[PDB]
């Protein structure tokens, strides 16, 4: 998706999962060509922070 | 340093929205790849989402 949506409940704990996210490369599966890295670039509001994302 | 540059916009107007106000980039924008922003009360201080920029 180019914009995705989730929905999470308030007062939730921290570590809580917001969403997963799927990406594909188009060279061959499980070489260096296709092996991938996932990073937030900002946020709406910038500041306070509250959410995060594994590599 | 050159001082900043007045724009003004009307009180509870029938629109449409969003409303343009000016358009603001880099001269250097063709020496390399950038994208815009903006910060302060009236997007991500308060009151938020009140003003918005093409990135």
């Amino acid at each position: 998706e180019e914009t995705y949506t989730f929905t999470i409940f308030e007062n939730c704990r921290v570590g809580t999962t917001v969403g997963q996210v799927c990406a594909t490369d188009k060279d061959e599966p499980d070489t260096m060509h296709t092996r991938l890295k996932y990073s937030i670039i900002g946020q709406v509001p910038p500041s306070p922070t509250l959410f995060s994302m594994h590599p | 340093r050159w001082a900043p540059i007045p724009c003004s916009m009307l009180e509870n107007s029938l629109g449409p929205f969003p409303l343009f106000l000016q358009q603001v980039q880099s001269d250097t924008a063709q020496n390399y790849t950038i994208y815009y922003s903006i910060r302060g009360p009236g997007v991500d201080q308060e009151p938020r989402n009140l003003f918005y920029v093409e990135r």
